């Protein structure tokens, strides 16, 4: 969970726009994956492969 | 049974910690309020034999099977009864509107009441409709002018109709 | 995965035969313990934070893993710990209700010691702060539901040595 | 792998042992 | 709750100098401000009922509908209203009158071993309904005194301590 | 810092570094003369920084101090000033490293977790940290206080 | 839930220690108090310092513009001689 | 508790009654007291640990006995000093408690109520005590109404351990 | 059968309800009063308590001088190992070879390791069928 | 309540029979121990002040929550119940030694113990724990001549313990 | 134990266990009773086997806990009867295991290297094992402490 | 290389700690069934070749392995088997005796399974052997001896597989 690795400012902008109903799931989740909260974790440390 | 001001001492006392200096900022604002706290009391209490009775001539011309023989209001016994019920959850509720907080209304009244109806046969869905009109006929009377200065008392009556909703979801 | 009711029909399965008597013997055993598994549940649940908040603070609160170049000195590091312990107290909660160690080393254990190593993490003092976390389960639950609960704590402590 | 990260050699830290007393 | 916070001397000095009888004396100790602030105020107004049935006339509630009977003698008469009424029942005056403590009447039958599960453990000072407002907690939060460093306090099994008081003998003898 | 991350934006990007990453990687590098000299002066300050910000804040926040406050005593109150001396480092790496950078992966990712677990009030570290900001701005310049505050004001903002 | 209520942002009911839920009437669970606070406004992010919730630099309309009126076409309906059932 | 709210609550709840004006004009007594009274809690709170590392020393200086004699009642360790003033910011936090509620209802809940019973079982002395609330009493450098309400809760706790 | 408990029989408040406003009657039966808890049996014999006569102080680490087939096993015992131990016990003393290589641990630490068990290293032989 | 010499005669009256001649001598053996039961409950009542408080004493230093702010021993009237709670089971205990059976321990100290702890929310396993420090520290003084003369009080000092064991049992 | 190296000397030679190696698994498993017996003596018996051991070693040894001496003053001393705690344990597991396998590669596989890298004399602990032997047989009989005896005799004779 | 005793004393080594009731509740266990394991690996010495010529008959005797292009069809083949299988039955017995199959796992279980799988040695007909010796030995050594004998065959089936 976000708890251990973020710092509270990062997708707050994507929960409450999903918690109101304003994106189904798939762009909550493509929303999720193309934050940099997710470079900052998957793509950062490893190589492209 | 506490106040607003009781309410969080209790809560710092299970952290076991002093008042915070934005809590005790928020208390001198309910100070500040004060006198126009009273003044919703005072005129819910002056009135407080019309809020029942008005109240009560207005469920039983909606309902007319609660006065139809075998009725749960149907008898001399059981018709002071629900005058009597009417009359103590209005007590309560102007107890909790110069405490600010729901703490003597939902020990002192509300808690068990759901039951005791269930017990009883009364039916618990038309207690709801007299604690409604109830308060329709209690914030109609709070903002009116009628010996009071002019401001805004927007923000108490929202408070004392949270009151009157309270206990009439905790009814049925 | 397999509870207590999981693990007897499985035994009693693989041989190809019904329950008999020693099947239904175990499984009448861990059904009087079932009131007291839910009750020890149903505590831990309320004070699962304040449980590692007094295991961290008695076993490696006070310490130099706490302090900088120790194992747990960023906040980053140390709010890695307390969602860290906090699988340990609640996978625990899950054994003491299924009444088997099954679902410790299927989710918890395979790949646990291997990937301490990996971080770096002191395995030494993992263990005492479940061993601590296990003493204030015993407080709480009581003294035999404590020693339901810390039977599967320190088989967590076994395999992840 | 970041501005606060974790090496063995730097780590002078009694707590991979565990003599209690420091 | 019976401390010194909660004595009432006065009544007890009316007690001693034979002015108030001892039915005045259980009257004042459920009117007592201890009595409100420890039981009252932790109890519906039907369960309070039940307490003040069971220590007052000494039995049981018959069923649930003796709770709800009397319950609306506190709501609209108050809690001096509900004690007048109970102590002038004709239960409570054939068994104590005005000059004998209550007691639970006929706990236990006289040949067996076991009672009827004795009052102030059946009805504690509050219950489950009230429980949850007002029970109390295990850990809270409250940043205690750490203890400091705390293994330590008990040395842990291979090592020297445990030995250390025993050098001690090792001279002379 | 900013070279950082200009060249793991860029590395995402399957690109190398445009002149706008390129003429502030330049632009920084030169700004590195004037940096050292603000986290200079904040180094050899921390007793007056620290020792005056736990000042401000117990005059703002005795709760915390008062018995049955988070740092009450002689113990907690020494760690009490303990983190106000580790933000105060933290904002010395961010001044040099020109980006919070360091100042996000030490203190402040999950900063929120530990807190609540600690049983401190975030938001009392929250106003420490505010008043060693008034303490180190009050050190320097109209052109270097609109950087040392510039930083704190951040982690005040992460923090709650 | 701790944070919420040290910060005296909003006390949420938990659990008692064996793990029943709070409640303040005993019917339902997680019923809470009122009162004198929680229509109080201007302390919504109270004790949280420096919060910025809604237009905080300016006091609200006082809105004090209390009045019911005819509701046509969407005035609840429900039965005569009766009041409404549940389950 | 045992505010001026809670007892005007009770007092026309005793008799099964509404509001008066009776009642409304105590609820009016404790507004018009509550500046002075927030303004005391918010400065005993805002020198609370300054007063008990002072008070604390206060009884060390006069009962010099109880950091040297051995025994758990005493503050003869490092154990023992933190309990002791641990017990100070018990009563100093009660003290605006009473302050912000306005009257002596969180303290007769939560500290004098039992609290015989406790000094007789652990050996501890209530003569440690009043010493220590007589230092905060003459060092919280509070004057005017302020100091008033402050010192009548301090003089409410000296009088229920003597 | 009856009336539910409380109720005057005859004088029920549901009797001509109106179906639109009844409320269904809760359950509630005589358990939670006090009068119908189960007593001990107490004249069939038995009582619930338990005192003097219950007790024993049973010593369980001293069952007895322990069973003749533990001390007429053992003295066969020993009398079978005698042999083996004192020729393994002087095989210690000297044996007191001299010392190859330098000390690797403080001044101990030479070629072998000490009191190194032989059996070990030398038991197992790798064997090849048909050796060759 | 009753004793060891009316729980032998209870049993016999359910038989509808005298007692026999083995049973008058294993009640005689009863008598002939009656001055050592006697310095049981000397030594453990003269003495009932430091069992109960060294035994809190190092509860609350074993578990330290339940003197923490929020926690279940945690005012003056909730720590002065909780010793209130040990001295009543010691009085009990003490009760049951002197009688030789543990009908009063469990009709009037024991009978529904453990439902008024869960109606409270008090941790009944902490009881337990409370109880065993109690016993320990009662055997230790019951098993020390100072003013006896030598003998063997073995199997008094075992009943002893059983009472204790009886009460930490049936708590939790 | 005799068991399992009665198992491997007929393991290595392709060969299952002789009725000499079988007729004492048998004799060896009925001395278990009277093994567990004397285990049990020297189990709580340590509080005085230790102490009383460590009371003639520095009667007979000063100089190791004299100034100068390896194990001097509170802190030493605490670790010079630390270590006869656990070759007295080892003496219990060698009793109910019937051989010194538990004492062999647990104190004894490299004991001088531990002894003479910590810079203690090898001799004195040797010392200190043969006081506690006196101790220990002193508490028991006949055969048994002759049995529960020859083994602290063979950690003499391995300590040197 | 541990037998019962040897893993009771390391287990309770391992703490720190002397044998207390739970560790010599085992003891206690095992010298119970001493009797019973001495005269199991007593006529399992005796009847090693008839054993195994029991269970090569009974399980892979006329299988297509035996036959030409089989992994068995050479005399040197055939009479690696009965070498191989000879290994089993006497492992096997030494941990009945040792009550601890931690002997078989460091002397036969490890580089088993990737040795047969360079040499290209069928492990599903190599089980089979094993179940039918393990068949076989429950013969002689009659029901419990058999089940404690059986207790090892299978533990190296598993870990073989
Ligand atoms: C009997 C109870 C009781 C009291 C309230 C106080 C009575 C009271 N109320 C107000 C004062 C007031 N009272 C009100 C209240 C209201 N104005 C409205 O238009 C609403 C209808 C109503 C709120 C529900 C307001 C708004 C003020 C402040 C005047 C203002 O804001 O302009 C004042 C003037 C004092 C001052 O402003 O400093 C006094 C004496 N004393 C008492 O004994
Ligand atoms: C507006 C519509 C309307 C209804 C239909 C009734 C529905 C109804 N019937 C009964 C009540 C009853 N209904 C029956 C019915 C029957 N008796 C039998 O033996 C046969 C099964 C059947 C006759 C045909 C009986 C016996 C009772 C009494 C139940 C009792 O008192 O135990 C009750 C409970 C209250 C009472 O005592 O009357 C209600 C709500 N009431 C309404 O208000
Ligand atoms: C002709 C000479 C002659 C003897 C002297 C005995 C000798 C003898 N005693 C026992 C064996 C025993 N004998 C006893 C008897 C007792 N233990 C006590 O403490 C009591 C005093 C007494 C019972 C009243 C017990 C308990 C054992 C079992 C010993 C054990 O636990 O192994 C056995 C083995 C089994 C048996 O037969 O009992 C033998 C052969 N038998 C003989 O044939
Ligand atoms: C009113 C209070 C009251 C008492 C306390 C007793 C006191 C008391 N105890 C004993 C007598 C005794 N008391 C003990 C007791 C003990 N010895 C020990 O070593 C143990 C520590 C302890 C066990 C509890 C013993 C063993 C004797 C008998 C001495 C003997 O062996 O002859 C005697 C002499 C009579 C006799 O010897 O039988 C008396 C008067 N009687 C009383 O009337
Ligand atoms: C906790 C504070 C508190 C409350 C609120 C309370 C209510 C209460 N209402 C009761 C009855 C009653 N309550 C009602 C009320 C109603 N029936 C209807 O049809 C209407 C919908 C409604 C009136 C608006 C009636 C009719 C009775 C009489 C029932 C009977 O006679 O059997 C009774 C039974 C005793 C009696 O009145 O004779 C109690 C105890 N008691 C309390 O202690
Ligand atoms: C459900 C079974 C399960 C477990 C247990 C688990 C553990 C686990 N612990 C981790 C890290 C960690 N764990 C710790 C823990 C500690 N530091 C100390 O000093 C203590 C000894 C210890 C607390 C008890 C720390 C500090 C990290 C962060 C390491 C780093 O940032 O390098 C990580 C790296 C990723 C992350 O935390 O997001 C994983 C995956 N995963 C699982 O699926
Ligand atoms: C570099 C980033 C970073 C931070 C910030 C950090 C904090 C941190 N604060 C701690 C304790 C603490 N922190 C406080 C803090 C406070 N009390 C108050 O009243 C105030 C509101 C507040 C300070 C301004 C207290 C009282 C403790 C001790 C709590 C206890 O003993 O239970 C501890 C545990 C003891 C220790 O190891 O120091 C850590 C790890 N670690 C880090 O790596
Ligand atoms: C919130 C209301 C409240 C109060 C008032 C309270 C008092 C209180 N103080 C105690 C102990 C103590 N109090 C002291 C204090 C002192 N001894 C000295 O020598 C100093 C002069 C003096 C400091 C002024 C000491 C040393 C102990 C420990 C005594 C013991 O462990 O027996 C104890 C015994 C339990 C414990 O060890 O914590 C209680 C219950 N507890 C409460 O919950
Ligand atoms: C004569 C037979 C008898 C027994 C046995 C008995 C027990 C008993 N213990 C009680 C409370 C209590 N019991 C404890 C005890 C403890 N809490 C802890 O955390 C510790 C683990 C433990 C002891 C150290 C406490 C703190 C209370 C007060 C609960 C409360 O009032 O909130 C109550 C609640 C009623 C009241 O306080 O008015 C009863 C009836 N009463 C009896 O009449
Ligand atoms: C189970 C087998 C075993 C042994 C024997 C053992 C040896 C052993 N003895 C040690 C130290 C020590 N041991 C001793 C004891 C002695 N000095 C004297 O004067 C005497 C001659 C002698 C006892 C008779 C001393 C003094 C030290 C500390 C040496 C130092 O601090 O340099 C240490 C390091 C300290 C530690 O571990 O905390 C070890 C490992 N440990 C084991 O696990």
């Amino acid at each position: 969970d976000i708890s251990t690795f973020v710092i509270g400012n990062e997708i707050e902008n994507i929960k409450i726009q999903f918690i109101k109903g304003q994106i189904s799931v798939k762009e909550m989740i493509n929303a999720l994956g193309k934050s940099s909260v997710y470079l900052k974790e998957f793509y950062n440390p490893y190589p492209n492969i | 049974m506490l106040d607003a001001f009781a309410k969080v001492v209790a809560q710092a006392d299970a952290r076991g910690e002093f008042l915070s200096n934005t809590q005790i900022d928020a208390l001198s604002k309910m100070v500040k309020e004060g006198n126009q706290r009273l003044d919703i009391v005072n005129k819910v209490t002056s009135n407080a034999s019309a809020i029942v009775t008005n109240s009560a001539r207005a469920l039983f011309a909606e309902q007319p099977q609660l006065i139809q023989p075998g009725g749960n209001a149907y008898t001399s016994r059981r018709m002071a009864a629900c005058l009597r019920d009417m009359e103590i959850v209005l007590r309560y509720v102007s107890y909790a509107m110069i405490a600010g907080d729901s703490s003597v209304l939902d020990d002192r009244c509300l808690n068990g009441l759901r039951e005791t109806y269930q017990a009883l046969g009364t039916p618990g869905s038309s207690v709801a409709v007299a604690i409604q009109k109830m308060k329709d006929a209690s914030v109609a009377l709070a903002n009116d002018t009628t010996g009071t200065p002019i401001g805004d008392c927007s923000s108490l009556v929202a408070e004392l109709a949270g009151y009157f909703d309270r206990a009439a979801v905790s009814v049925v | 995965m397999q509870d207590a009711i999981t693990s007897v029909i499985n035994a009693a399965d693989v041989q190809g035969k019904y329950l008999d008597a020693n099947s239904v013997e175990k499984l009448r055993g861990y059904f009087q313990t079932g009131e007291l598994r839910v009750r020890a549940a149903a505590t831990i649940a309320a004070n699962a934070a304040t449980i590692i908040k007094e295991a961290v603070a008695k076993s490696l609160l006070y310490s130099d893993i706490t302090r900088p170049g120790g194992n747990m000195y960023t906040t980053r590091r140390y709010a890695a710990c307390i969602r860290d312990l906090d699988y340990y107290l609640r996978y625990a909660t899950y054994g003491m209700l299924a009444g088997d160690p099954s679902i410790l080393d299927e989710r918890v254990l395979n790949g646990l010691k291997e990937t301490y190593n990996s971080l770096g993490v002191p395995i030494g003092a993992t263990i005492q702060a479940i061993q601590a976390m296990k003493e204030v389960t015993g407080s709480l639950v009581g003294s035999d539901a404590g020693k339901e609960m810390g039977l599967y704590f320190d088989y967590i402590c076994s395999g992840l040595s | 792998s970041g501005y606060g990260d974790y090496s063995y050699s730097t780590d002078r830290t009694k707590g991979h042992v565990n003599q209690y007393y420091v | 709750q019976i401390l010194k916070s909660t004595k009432q001397p006065f009544l007890e000095s009316q007690l001693r100098f034979n002015q108030i009888s001892i039915k005045d004396f259980i009257k004042g100790l459920v009117l007592s401000a201890p009595f409100r602030d420890l039981n009252y105020n932790v109890n519906n107004n039907y369960r309070f009922v039940e307490i003040c049935v069971q220590r007052v006339l000494g039995r049981d509630i018959y069923n649930e509908r003796e709770k709800i009977a009397w319950s609306i003698i506190i709501a609209t008469q108050g809690l001096e209203g509900f004690i007048d009424t109970l102590l002038n029942t004709q239960e409570y005056l054939s068994n104590f009158g005005d000059s004998i403590v209550p007691f639970q009447r006929r706990r236990i039958i006289p040949q067996r071993s076991k009672g009827e599960m004795p009052f102030n453990l059946k009805t504690p000072r509050y219950g489950i309904e009230f429980r949850s407002k007002l029970a109390a907690t295990q850990f809270s939060w409250a940043s205690p005194i750490r203890r400091f460093r705390p293994q330590e306090q008990q040395p842990k099994a291979g090592d020297p301590a445990l030995f250390l008081n025993m050098v001690q003998e090792m001279g002379p003898g | 810092s900013i070279v950082t991350k200009s060249i793991v934006n860029a590395d995402a990007e399957a690109r190398y570094l445009s002149p706008g990453e390129l003429d502030r990687i330049k632009s920084f590098v030169l700004s590195g003369q004037r940096r050292l000299r603000i986290a200079q002066t904040l180094t050899e300050n921390r007793e007056r920084i620290v020792k005056q910000g736990g000042q401000q804040l117990f005059q703002r926040r005795p709760d915390v101090v008062s018995p049955g406050g988070n740092a009450y005593g002689e113990e907690m109150t020494a760690t009490c000033l303990r983190d106000l001396d580790y933000y105060l480092r933290l904002v010395t790496y961010g001044i040099i490293a020109g980006d919070v950078t360091p100042i996000e992966e030490i203190g402040l990712v999950g900063v929120k977790e530990m807190y609540s677990a600690l049983g401190t009030p975030i938001s009392g570290v929250a106003e420490g940290i505010r008043c060693m900001k008034d303490v180190a701005c009050s050190l320097l310049s109209g052109e270097d206080a609109a950087e040392v505050g510039f930083y704190f004001d951040y982690t005040l903002a992460a923090m709650q | 839930a701790n944070v919420a209520g040290q910060e005296k942002i909003a006390t949420i009911s938990g659990y008692t220690w064996d793990g029943q839920p709070q409640t303040e009437i005993p019917g339902k669970p997680f019923v809470k108090s009122i009162g004198a606070m929680d229509y109080m406004d201007g302390v919504e992010g109270g004790d949280v310092v420096a919060a910025k919730v809604g237009a905080f630099w300016k006091p609200k309309a006082p809105k004090e513009v209390p009045y019911k009126r005819p509701m046509g076409a969407n005035t609840p309906e429900l039965p005569y001689n009766t009041v409404p059932r549940l389950v | 508790m045992k505010t001026p709210i809670t007892e005007a609550i009770a007092t026309a709840d005793n008799q099964g009654r509404f509001l008066s004006n009776t009642e409304l004009q105590a609820v009016n007594g404790r507004y018009q007291r509550a500046t002075a009274s927030l303004t005391a809690a918010k400065a005993l709170t805002g020198s609370a640990q300054r007063l008990i590392t002072g008070a604390a020393q206060a009884v060390y200086n006069k009962f010099p006995y109880t950091t040297q004699m051995p025994g758990p009642a005493y503050a003869s360790s490092a154990i023992g000093k933190a309990k002791c003033a641990r017990d100070i910011g018990y009563y100093l936090r009660m003290v605006t408690y009473c302050l912000v509620v306005g009257g002596t209802g969180p303290m007769d809940e939560y500290l004098v109520a039992g609290l015989e019973e406790i000094n007789r079982s652990f050996d501890l002395s209530p003569s440690w005590y009043i010493e220590a609330l007589q230092y905060i009493k003459n060092s919280h450098g509070l004057s005017g109404q302020v100091a008033n309400e402050a010192n009548a809760y301090i003089d409410y706790a000296i009088n229920t351990l003597s | 059968q009856l009336a539910p408990p409380g109720i005057p029989p005859g004088e029920d408040a549901r009797n001509n309800q109106s179906l639109r406003q009844y409320v269904a009657r809760p359950v509630e039966t005589y358990q939670k009063r006090s009068f119908a808890t189960p007593l001990p049996l107490t004249w069939t014999g038995e009582t619930e308590t338990v005192g003097a006569f219950d007790v024993v102080v049973p010593p369980q680490e001293k069952d007895l001088p322990v069973s003749g087939e533990a001390t007429s096993a053992f003295v066969k015992y020993s009398d079978m190992v005698r042999a083996e131990r004192k020729a393994a016990l002087q095989a210690l003393l000297s044996a007191s070879a001299a010392g190859e290589g330098r000390p690797t641990c403080g001044a101990e630490g030479r070629k072998f390791v000490s009191n190194a068990n032989p059996v070990l290293v030398n038991g197992v032989k790798c064997v090849e069928y048909w050796r060759k």
